[PDB]
Parts: C-alpha cells; structure tokens; sequence
C-alpha cells in the first residue's frame, strides 16, 4: 500500500556477514600411490580384479589428467571438479582390463555378464570410473590370450563379491565329472586383442575408485594449503572437512584424548579441535535478528 | 513444559534426511553441482514445511 | 606338544561391558544408542578353538604374564589369512598373514616354530606400544564393515572371586582395517621352557541392544540403561 | 500368440533349456515365479536378429 498507520511492523530480518576464509589441514607430506595403481605394466584379468587401499597420505589427482586424454571419466556420488577439496576416510581402487564396448556395463544399476558374473557395483556407489585405450599395450600381432573373463555362473555376483573358483560347469542334469563333454563348458573364456581389431573389441584399462565417507577422523586429504587462525571474529572455517561458519573462541571443555568433535542436546557442533595443533574450540553462531519499522501515520 | 518441548521437537525435526542423501545443505553443496542438487534439496524443503 | 586341559564353569557377568559408542564428545545429556553390546545380567564362561560370533568380551585378572596376545582365524590354517597378535615387555606385533597354526600354539619363551610352522603371504603389519600394562583388564573385540576395533579398561579391583558391582567405561584402543573373515579365536600363552602352569579367564558374547546412557559434565560415562532388561527399564527408556 | 491355462506351470524346463542371453522380468521377480498363482498365460514367440 500507499499509506501506513500508525503502529509498528516487521518488515525484514538481518545477519551479521562473514569477514574471511579459515581453513586446516593435517600436516602429512606423503604422496597417495595413485601413480602405482597405474602404468603398472600388468593389469589383472577382470574375474580375479585386483583391489588396493589407500590412507594415510595427501592424494593429488592431476596425474590423473596428466596420464592420457581418458574415453571416460564419470564420477556418482561426487562432481569431478571438486574432488581437489574434499576429505575422505579410506580409498579403494580395482584396476583391471576389459573389452571396449563393455565399459558400459559399469555402472550402479546395469545388468550384462561383466556385471553380474564378474563385477557388480552397489547401488549406492560413491565414487567414480576411469576407462582408458590401451590398444598399443595390450594387443600381441597374434593374439593376447592371458585375460580371461567368466561366462557361467549359477547366481548373480553380491557388491563387491570376487569369485575365483574354476570348475567345469553343468548345464543340465547330468553330472560332468570332472570332463567337458556335451551340455559341460568352461566357465571361462580368453579374450582375443589383435591391432587388426576395430574399435569395440580392443582392450581398455578401467580404474574404479571408491570413497568411504562418514567414519572415523578421515586422513585422505592435503591438497588445498592451510592458513592461519583467526578468534573473535565471525569468519568461515574448515577442519578437515567440517565446513561452517562462526565465531572461534577458546574452550575450557576437557576432550579426552580421542574425541574429535561435540555436539549439545539439540545436537549440532559447539566445539572442534585443531588438526595442526591440539586445541579445543568453541563455535557460536554469528549474530542475527529481526528489523522493525516504528512510524505514525503517512498522513 | 509444552513451549519448552514443542520447542525442542522442532529443533530436532533439522536432523531428518527426508529420503535424501543427507541432511546438511552445506555437505550437498561441496560435493555436487546444480543439475543434481535440487532432488535432494526438495525433500528436506517439503519435510521443513 | 599339548599341556593345557580346560575346565569351563558359569557365573553372571552383572553392569559389566560398556564402551564408547563413537568419538563424539558430550556433557550432561542423556544419549540412546542402538549397537552390539554385553547384555546385563547376562550368563558368563569361566575358563580354568572357541566361537566368535558377533563379538567377544574378554576378562583378566592374573598378574603373571602368561596371557599375551590372541589369535584370530576362520580355519585356523595356512589356507587362509588370520590375525595374531602378541604383546610383549617392549611392543606388539600385528600380521594378517597365513600362518600354519599348531594345534596348541603356545609361546616357548621366544620362538615362534611352536605357535605355528611357516610364515607366508600377507598386506598388513602393525607395530606400537603392547596392550598390556588387584587388576583387571576387559577387552571387547568386534569385526565390522572392514575394520577390527579393539576397546580396553583397565581398573584396581580389591580380592573378590567374581566380577565386581559398578560402571567402568572401556575408552577405544585401536582399529585395524582388515576386512577379513573371522569364526574362531584361540587364547596363547607362554609356558618357561615346558613347567606346569594355569591361568583362568572369562568370556561372553555381545547382542544387538539398545542402551540409554548418561553423561557427566566432564563427559565420562557414569551410568547405563539395558531398555530389555525388564519393564521398569523399557519405562525408563520411554521416559527417558 | 498361445494362451496357457488349467494346469499346473514348471519352470524348471525354462533353466534346462539352454544358458540364456537374456531373462528379465519386470513385474515380479525371476525366483519366486515358483510359488506365485496366475489366472491365463499368454506367450509369443518370434525370431528376432541379435
Ligand atoms: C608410468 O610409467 C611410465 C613408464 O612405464 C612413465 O613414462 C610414466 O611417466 C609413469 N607415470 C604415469 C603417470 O604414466
Ligand atoms: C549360566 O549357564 C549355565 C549353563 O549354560 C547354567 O547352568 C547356569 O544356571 C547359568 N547361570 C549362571 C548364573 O551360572
Ligand atoms: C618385543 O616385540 C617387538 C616388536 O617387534 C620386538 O622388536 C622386540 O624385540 C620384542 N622383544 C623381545 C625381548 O623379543
Ligand atoms: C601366497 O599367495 C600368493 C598369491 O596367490 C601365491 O602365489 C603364493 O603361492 C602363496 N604362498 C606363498 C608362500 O607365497
Ligand atoms: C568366512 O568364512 C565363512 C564360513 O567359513 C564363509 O562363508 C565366508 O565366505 C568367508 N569369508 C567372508 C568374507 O565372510
Ligand atoms: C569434573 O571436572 C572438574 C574440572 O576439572 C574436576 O574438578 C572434577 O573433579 C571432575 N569430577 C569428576 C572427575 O568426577
């Protein structure tokens, strides 16, 4: 309207806005073994898929650029740009190579033989799938026979589920025992690589990579640098991965020796410890409030 | 004792996932991008409501 | 090489077995939480290859050192992998390596030949200060999602021949991640050599429970609720 | 297009069959067509190429 009366209102609300950056990170000066789980020379077949673990370290995934122009490269549960900030708890990675055109299959969701008789993801994957060419390594002029993939399996593959047995399989009622007759084949079959192949059929090295979030005092992060500290200041903060904004104050809370963090009866974070130099923090919340306009009548 | 417990169930009812990934905006904010975020966001805006 | 013969026995285990669910710190609330727990009151082994199940509480009262270290394993063969460990005057040892178990492993007090034959394959191994330090010592041990947690007390208890009344809360040691399967556990001892000796512990198994704790100002837990241990405590829990 | 009725339905001969391509079902689930009651049954067969 046009016109007020007399009387008071409540028009907006306001806070108080952050003055600048704070961030902590361990003090690790290792390399994550990223380079290790690649150009290893030998890749293992994808029915017996290695799996490796990876903690303790500060991983750096430019390597990762700089290897090769990747066919792909698709991350789930995260965006790719922003795995240079991020913390986790343990990495694991399966490497292995597989046919061209059956990179598709994996993926959270999918159904085909790679997917449920020799690699099958969960559902609720966090992680992401890296599927380069390697015809130029793995393509003998005669045939490269060492990869192996399985075929026949009675019941599909559980999450993360690694089947090594080799024994003739049945199809029907009568027993094999022991020989591959008629109605009895060899659960495994031997992948052909020759360079006269067109695309779709030449080998491709996959790397799967998995992240393990909201657990213990994760380790896996020291990419970004850290800076100093700031108190008494509404300013935002991040503490190996708690990202927030408040005022920083000394504390007088007595942390034994393996808490990391606390929390109150409403059961949000009031305290925090600094990775760098063991110190308790108290947190409170920047100051906010309402606006309300008094005034008489316009006339 | 009703104000104070009225209270204290509103402020609980924050921790809810609603269906969703988690329960923290900032947490979905640094690990996703726009396209994808807003399926998460609209569950934990029809629960608040 | 076999020496020991067991004889087993019962007895109640009491307010006995409480750790700390997570590394979260709090102060003067009361927390329900829903995990793997020693049930109250619940029905003891007394011990003068055992099940592992979900979890084992152990307990310790001897002095004489002749309890170090446990060995973990499915087969208990070379076949497959299987956690030792052992905990001497200086440090401890941690493998996951295929070791080819005898049938009575038993250190000679220090080789090793009769606790198992040949050593093999294996990722992980684990070095720190021991375990170990009128006392009585309570282990929990639990195999979860890839990873072996370890939790521990360590408290002065006057001459009785039971376990004591009270509330101890057992902090956390150490959590190996492993990610391994285990069925069996086994207890070493070191017998001077081949001199007669005996020893004596007890063990229990944890369930699923919901428990309802209290919390103290200085953040130690002083006091716990089993919610299925009778009506009056499932009130207590709905009223919390 | 055959329709199927008044009788008693094994799949068991669906297994013993061959090692199939492709099986999918999207109504029900695959394993527990063995205990599940239908009123008529329609199947229709055809080549197709791969
Ligand atoms: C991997 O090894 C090759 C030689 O085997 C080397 O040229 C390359 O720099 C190494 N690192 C990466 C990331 O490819
Ligand atoms: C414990 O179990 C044994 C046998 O399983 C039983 O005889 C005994 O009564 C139970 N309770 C106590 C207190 O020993
Ligand atoms: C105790 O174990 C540690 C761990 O390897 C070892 O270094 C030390 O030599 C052992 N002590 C004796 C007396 O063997
Ligand atoms: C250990 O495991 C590897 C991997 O299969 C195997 O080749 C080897 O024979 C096993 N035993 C020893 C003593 O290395
Ligand atoms: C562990 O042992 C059980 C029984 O011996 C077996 O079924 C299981 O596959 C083994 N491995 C795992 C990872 O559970
Ligand atoms: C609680 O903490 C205060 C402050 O340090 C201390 O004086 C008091 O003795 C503590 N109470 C205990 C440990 O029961």
């Amino acid at each position: 309207s046009f016109t007020v009366e007399k009387g008071i209102y409540q028009t907006s609300n306001f806070r108080v806005q952050p003055t600048e950056s704070i961030v902590r990170f361990p003090n690790i000066t290792n390399l994550c073994p990223f380079h290790e789980v690649f150009n290893a020379t030998t890749f293992a077949s994808v029915y017996a898929w290695n799996r490796k673990r990876i903690s303790n370290c500060v991983a750096d995934y430019s390597v990762i650029y700089n290897f090769a122009p990747f066919f792909a490269f698709k991350c789930y549960g995260v965006s790719p740009t922003k795995l240079n900030d991020l913390c986790f708890t343990n990495v694991y990675a399966d490497s292995f190579v597989i046919r061209g055109n059956e990179v598709s299959q994996i993926a959270p969701g999918q159904t085909g033989n790679i997917a449920d008789y020799n690699y099958k993801l969960p559902d609720d994957f966090t992680g992401c799938v890296i599927a380069w060419n390697s015809n130029k390594l793995d393509s003998k002029p005669s045939g490269n026979y060492n990869y192996l993939y399985r075929l026949f399996r009675k019941s599909k593959l559980k999450p993360f589920e690694r089947d090594i047995s080799t024994e003739i399989y049945q199809a029907g009622n009568k027993p094999c025992n022991g020989v591959a007759g008629s109605n009895c084949y060899s659960p495994l079959q031997s992948y052909g690589f020759r360079p006269t192949y067109g695309v779709g059929h030449q080998p491709y090295r996959v790397v799967v990579l998995s992240f393990e979030l909201l657990h213990a005092p994760a380790t896996v992060c020291g990419p970004k640098k850290s800076t100093n500290l700031v108190k008494n200041k509404c300013v935002n903060f991040n503490f190996n991965g708690l990202t927030g904004t408040g005022v920083l104050t000394e504390s007088n809370k007595k942390f034994l020796p393996f808490q990391q963090f606390g929390r109150d009866i409403a059961d949000t974070t009031d305290a925090v410890r600094d990775p760098q130099t063991l110190e308790i923090l108290d947190i409170t919340p920047c100051s906010f409030g309402g606006v309300s306009v008094i005034t008489p009548g316009t006339n | 004792n009703h104000n104070a417990q009225a209270l204290n169930t509103l402020v609980k009812q924050l921790s809810s996932k609603f269906g969703a990934i988690s329960s923290v905006l900032n947490d979905i904010l640094s690990r996703l991008d726009p396209p994808e975020a807003e399926v998460q966001i609209d569950r934990l805006i029809t629960g608040r409501l | 090489v076999n020496l020991i013969t067991r004889t087993q026995s019962y007895t109640n285990s009491f307010t006995r077995g409480v750790y700390y669910p997570d590394k979260v710190f709090r102060s003067s609330v009361l927390h329900s939480t829903q995990d793997l727990f020693l049930p109250f009151f619940s029905n003891v082994t007394w011990f003068h290859a055992l099940p592992f199940n979900d979890g084992v509480y152990f307990a310790s009262t001897e002095k004489s050192n002749i309890i170090r270290g446990w060995i973990f394993g499915t087969t208990l063969d070379s076949k497959t992998q299987s956690l030792l460990i052992v905990n001497n005057a200086t440090n401890v040892v941690i493998k996951v390596c295929e070791f080819q178990f005898c049938n009575d492993p038993f250190l000679d007090v220090e080789s090793e030949f009769r606790v198992y034959s040949s050593a093999n394959n294996c990722t992980f191994e684990y070095v720190s200060q021991p375990f170990l330090m009128k006392n009585l010592r309570e282990f929990v041990f639990k195999n979860i999602d890839g990873y072996f947690k370890i939790y521990s007390k360590h408290t002065p208890i006057n001459l009785e021949r039971d376990l004591p009344q009270g509330f101890s809360a057992l902090e956390p040691l150490v959590d190996l991640p492993i990610g391994i399967n285990i069925t069996r556990f086994q207890t070493l001892l070191a017998l001077h050599r081949w001199t007669a000796g005996a020893a004596a512990y007890y063990v229990g198994y944890l369930q699923p429970r919901t428990f309802l704790l209290k919390y103290n100002e200085n953040g130690t837990i002083t006091d716990a609720v089993d919610c299925a241990l009778d009506p009056l405590s499932e009130t207590k829990c709905t009223l919390k």
